[PDB]
């Protein structure tokens, strides 16, 4: 707890901390229950919700989205490339997840009624808190006290929990799902970057890029351990605080060791 | 040598084989294969949720196929952003490259991506600008762009975020 104050104050802003060990049942909580925007976060759990779809819609991993330029947004760096010939809905997926494309998951968001339409699946498996708004990019304005497109990291670690290892989604589609996480590449200076370097890692992090906002959650297997899973969102007061990185991996660092592993 | 870089990416040519672009890049900033098929994709820096990056398309999954394709964010500063929201309502689809310039400003765009899909033949080129206004290009996190997009030189279509 201190350390967590101690480490807010240096970065000028609020640092949110939910870790639950699956084997303990032990967990680590500061500002756990306070809302922080989602930012590009928010693409696991529309994966997920992808998943779901997919056990009752046959096909709807496979089926081709075409799309034009209209279509593209900054920061698209799959779904810029394959313009001309689409991608299937898994394609998407595995864009929005492992290289936060944002062209990829509004394509995405289409598909499931919306943000609204996300936000109902995440009420289906018992979050209450989780509500995304808006689209890439307006979803990214972390203004200070705005509810529209946060969640808690309690609530943000429990739905990770219940997605990756717990019975939300179907077998299948839930080692798709790990696969994708396990295969992320934006966060290696986050949460990947507070535990030594054979625990394997998959996370998803979002990058507001302003109001000091960003965050990571992953699931983490600890070496002969069973696994943790965690969420470290930051929000600051002031629109042109920058976000810290390092902050995400010394407070995950905090985490772990309060875990004591 | 360092990550990806402007320089690097501009110092890639269209018509280059892979070797060629790996030896300019660095092949460990760069990967292929999975989400990228047989592009490509270099990266730089961390910037947005993401990184800085060129991704280069080729004629074919051929060895010795050519670059056809350059694409880049967050490589390439504009010269002088004066893009507005203004501006950007002028700008108008049937205009040539020239026309848009003149009217969202001369230094005001980089090239998100260009690909000649008839290569070496110019014939059916697209092109994407993206555009800034004067503080809009950051930490990868614009205040104020819009992407402007050809083909064979003429607009066909304009978006914009934040702009005022």
């Amino acid at each position: 707890a201190e350390p967590f104050a101690k480490l807010e104050q240096d970065f000028g802003g609020s640092i949110g901390v939910y870790a639950m060990d699956t084997g303990s049942g032990a967990t680590v909580s500061y500002r756990a229950e306070e809302r922080f925007p989602l930012c590009s976060s928010f693409k696991g759990f529309l994966a997920a919700a992808v998943l779901a779809r997919s056990q009752q819609q046959a096909g709807l991993l496979d089926t081709p989205i075409r799309y034009g330029k209209n279509a593209l947004v900054p920061w698209s760096p799959i779904s810029e490339k394959y313009l001309t010939t689409g991608m299937t809905v898994a394609e998407l997926s595995a864009a929005a997840v492992q290289y936060s494309d944002n062209a990829a998951a509004n394509l995405l968001l289409k598909e499931l009624g919306g943000p609204a339409g996300l936000t109902a699946f995440m009420r289906s498996i018992g979050d209450t808190t989780f509500r995304l708004d808006r689209w890439e990019l307006e979803l990214n304005s972390a203004i200070p006290s705005d509810a529209r497109d946060t969640s808690s990291p309690r609530a943000v670690t429990e739905s990770l929990q219940k997605l990756t290892l717990g019975s939300a989604l179907a077998a299948p589609q839930r080692q798709q799902f790990v696969d994708w996480l396990k295969g992320n590449t934006t966060g290696n200076h986050r949460i990947r970057a507070a535990v030594p370097a054979d625990w394997a890692v998959g996370d998803k992090t979002g990058t507001c890029g302003v109001y000091g906002t960003a965050n990571d959650y992953a699931v983490v297997w600890p070496t002969g351990r069973a696994p943790i899973v965690l969420a470290v969102y930051t929000r600051a007061p002031n629109k042109d605080d920058k976000h810290s990185e390092a902050v995400i991996a010394a407070a995950a660092r905090l985490a772990l060791e309060g875990l004591g592993v | 040598a360092g990550v990806m870089t402007g320089a690097k990416f501009t110092q890639i040519q269209f018509g280059m084989t892979r070797q060629q672009v790996l030896d300019i890049a660095g092949a460990e900033n760069c990967e292929t294969g999975g989400s990228f098929g047989d592009s490509i994709h270099c990266r730089g820096h961390a910037a947005g949720d993401y990184y800085a990056y060129a991704t280069f398309g080729f004629t074919s999954a051929a060895a010795d196929a050519k670059v056809d394709s350059k694409s880049q964010e967050k490589l390439l500063a504009p010269s002088a952003p004066t893009l507005t929201l203004a501006k950007f309502n002028q700008v108008t689809v049937g205009m040539t490259r020239a026309q848009v310039l003149a009217t969202v400003g001369q230094g005001s765009c980089t090239t998100w991506s260009e690909y000649y899909p008839a290569y070496p033949s110019t014939a059916g080129v697209t092109l994407s600008l993206s555009c800034f206004d004067v503080d809009g290009y950051s930490t990868g996190f614009y205040r104020g762009s819009a992407h402007l997009w050809f083909t064979d030189g003429v607009l066909q279509g304009k978006r914009q975020w934040d702009l005022v």
